[PDB]
DNA sequence: ATCAATATCCACCTGCAGATTCTACCAAAAGTGTATTTGGAAACTGCTCCATCAAAAGGCATGTTCAGCGGAATTCCGCTGAACATGCCTTTTGATGGAGCAGTTTCCAAATACACTTTTGGTAGAATCTGCAGGTGGATATTGAT
DNA sequence: ATCAATATCCACCTGCAGATTCTACCAAAAGTGTATTTGGAAACTGCTCCATCAAAAGGCATGTTCAGCGGAATTCCGCTGAACATGCCTTTTGATGGAGCAGTTTCCAAATACACTTTTGGTAGAATCTGCAGGTGGATATTGAT
């Protein structure tokens, strides 16, 4: 089985543009984008943690990585969205 | 006889190709170049058709971006005609032979 | 039994991402919050580029987003263009742009 | 065809009209006659370098078939990340 | 009343400075700029002596190379006087403006 | 101003090591602006590594790690 | 605070028995060895993951080297490497 | 006295035990073969010799016996291959190579 | 061709700041000996898709003509940068509190690890659906001669 | 400016292939729930080394003068863009055999996993040496004026 972020890309697509679809070649590019960004971020997290003699990658490493990688406004918003999601996941119980 | 002045059809073409995305190098010929180079590198190799398309996609994106830089180097010289010296200046600065 | 994505209010898979972190060997341990924070960031970013690609399609009178649409959305946005300044979007073409001195 | 023949001089398959079209998308208005051979040379080096790594990734996987991933990984190494072929 | 012609001393300076490796920017002023730029990112910061040194070493190494590419661009346009358009073109092809 | 602390004679000296023979009057300002952008980009990353390690002192390694991320790998101060 | 400094010095004495080295130079060498280590190790990491393998072996180190070093340098690096593993494998 | 070091077995100056330790704690893979740290240490030693050998000559050539940064820069940027390998590296206190574009020389 | 002014080399000298050889306390390594576990090679093989042969036809490459106009070479002339030496400010150099950077001890929240149980994202296989590519006509520019 | 040749714009329009639609099996995930383990935050602290203040040290700002460099204007030519005729080779649609890629069970060499013992590489305070960088002196090459 070959996993893809496709169904998830499609859900979000419908949220921002209810009546728009995507060609498979476009979805393919989108899948590469999600994998690429994932690797860069995890990668940054990985090093960040080593530079600190830390065997664990936490929401905190993921955040500094995002800060190091994304441009101004994108970074501001991503940090916000992630903080927000952690806080909420945290509060389910 | 009607005749467009030199440079008119050239701009027409720029607008034409900048408005599109199809590859500009003939497919089969490009594939043979790939096979020739790969072969004079390691005999008996096979290629997924999509590996050749990925190479053509990247090579054309590479050359187009290079021509832009070249165009800028020519204009820097107050010219509109790109020459080898321009392609070489752009690659030297790009760090491809700097 | 609820998924962690739902628990986090996310559309992206929190379990898949926590799994991918492990198998990718990035650290001895991976905290619980990491995949949650990363799945959100991933989702946030695809929303942004899909918003812009959708508009590009609209502008070119198209309903289905194709590669050129992604390319226009990325190259026309400073941040995204910078985030992908060394990425090549196959079948995306370039932005129309003719230097001044070339005109009549 | 009837067959099995020698690959030779295929760099000339990169025709002058095709190079011209590329310079066009590149926003170039006038092209000196010496550009075509210089361009073939630049393209050949580019290709040799991506194919060399791609094919290296193939050998390491003890395969006979160069995959799109091989090309995709070779491109990443080279700083020319490609989207749309599995990476 | 002796006098060296225009450029004779410049050439002499080129020769001298390409032989040496000492930093060419006065430290104190450099340190002020570093600290000032940093204060915009986090207030009340301290700097290891070596941190400031690594930054200066990196900055001169960077500028000097940028001055090399700038020169090539001026020369490409048949000049010997580097100008801003020359720095602009270089950084632009370096992708620092892309 | 501090950026003005990066003097003409120093910029001229750099240019020299870079092989430049004649320098237009407008280069000096242009250079500072370039130097300024450089430092902001690098320092911003270093300081991010400082805070990450909950410190109030930027370290040579914080700068070296920053430089490496900018594709400006530096030998001589660690790593 | 570990460093390759001593082994760097040993190698120096085999190559230039009567040549010394300043601190700043030793520091530069140290960075050099760490940089190459990281570059080579990293590629070997990718190599294994691409092929869904759990182990980084000499195989991975060699290919990593082929991909990283320039032609002739790579050639010799591959031999030195192969040599050392052999000598090692042939010793009680 | 006896227990022989791995580096000595592989006949190397570089620390095999350490390279091995560094590969593991580096998070590069789940497992690490026995030969990798040997092979890899062999490669680092070789490259280290390659530069020191060249930088040493730069020292000789300058009537100097102690290798300094300048010597290392001169050795690297004068070697096509080493230069390419360190194409995006900056050697502190290395300076540049003496070089003046011809068109800038006095018109003799 | 003839000096006159300077900058550049060079051989020798020497003080000291940074390189070194020594000693010893030692914890983090690294090697070693034993029991346990497991990744991934070998062997069999199902089945995807790569190489290739075939035919037809028209999109496009090739090659020629012709002359517009862009590029380079040459003369010119302001004005802008280089050289300079004039007098002074900031920087560099070296010495002293202190606030953080780490070394250490601790215990708790959080992360394995593991055994089930349950929900899901893939898939290949049927079938219907649907945006748009590409053909068409003709009405609105855009060009270029006059 | 007016006018004729041509290219571009574009809304209208339907067959087709690529996208969206189930019905299905599903073992691979992801979630659920103890039990065991521990990483790293938090508090307390002792020594570095970083920031700051005084002072002796020296490169920069400033104004003048002018030669030479860079852009403007003028000119000539040969090269590269249009336009056109001709025809082959790329593109397309299909089928075919089989080479490899990729799946599955199997099982041993190699690797993790403690535990025990030996040792080496780093830190530290002390003591000593030594490569070489400024510093001198005098010779001589370079540069520029006449």
């Amino acid at each position: 089985r070959k996993e893809s972020y496709a169904i998830y890309v499609y859900k979000v697509l419908k949220q921002v543009h209810p009546d728009t679809g995507i060609s498979s070649k476009a979805m393919s590019i989108m899948n590469s984008f999600v994998n690429d960004v994932f690797e860069r971020i995890a990668g940054e997290a990985s090093r960040l943690a080593h530079y600190n003699k830390r065997s664990t990658i936490t929401s905190r490493e993921i955040q500094t990585a995002v800060r190091l990688l994304l441009p101004g406004e994108l970074a501001k918003h991503a940090v916000s969205e992630g903080t927000k999601a952690v806080t909420k996941y945290t509060s389910a119980k | 006889p009607h005749r467009y002045r030199p440079g008119t059809v050239a701009l027409r073409e720029i607008r034409r190709y900048q408005k599109s995305t199809e590859l500009l190098i003939r497919k089969l010929p490009f594939q043979r170049l790939v096979r020739e180079i790969a072969q004079d590198f390691k005999t008996d190799l096979r290629f997924q058709s999509s590996a050749v398309m990925a190479l053509q996609e990247a090579s054309e994106a590479y050359l187009v971006a290079l021509f832009e830089d070249t165009n800028l180097c020519a204009i820097h010289a107050k010219r509109v005609t790109i020459m080898p010296k321009d392609i070489q200046l752009a690659r030297r600065i790009r760090g491809e032979r700097a | 039994a609820k998924t962690r994505s739902s628990r986090a209010g996310l559309q992206f898979p929190v379990g898949r991402v926590h799994r991918l972190l492990r198998k990718g060997n990035y650290a001895e341990r991976v905290g619980a919050g990491a995949p949650v924070y990363l799945a959100a960031v991933l989702e946030y970013l695809t929303a942004e580029i899909l918003e812009l690609a959708g508009n590009a399609a609209r502008d070119n009178k198209k309903t289905r987003i194709i590669p050129r649409h992604l390319q226009l959305a990325v190259r026309n946005d400073e941040e995204l263009n910078k985030l992908l300044g060394r990425v090549t979007i196959a079948q995306g073409g370039v932005l129309p742009n003719i230097q001044s001195v070339l005109l009549p | 065809k009837r067959h099995r023949k020698v690959l030779r001089d295929n760099i000339q398959g990169i025709t002058k009209p095709a190079i011209r079209r590329l310079a066009r998308r590149g926003g170039v208005k006038e092209i000196s006659g010496l550009i075509y051979e210089e361009t073939r040379g630049v393209l050949k080096v580019f290709l040799e370098n991506v194919i060399r790594d791609a094919v290296t990734y193939t050998e390491h996987a003890k395969r006979k078939t160069v995959t799109a991933m091989d090309v995709v990984y070779a491109l990443k190494r080279q700083g020319r990340t490609l989207y749309g072929f599995g990476g």
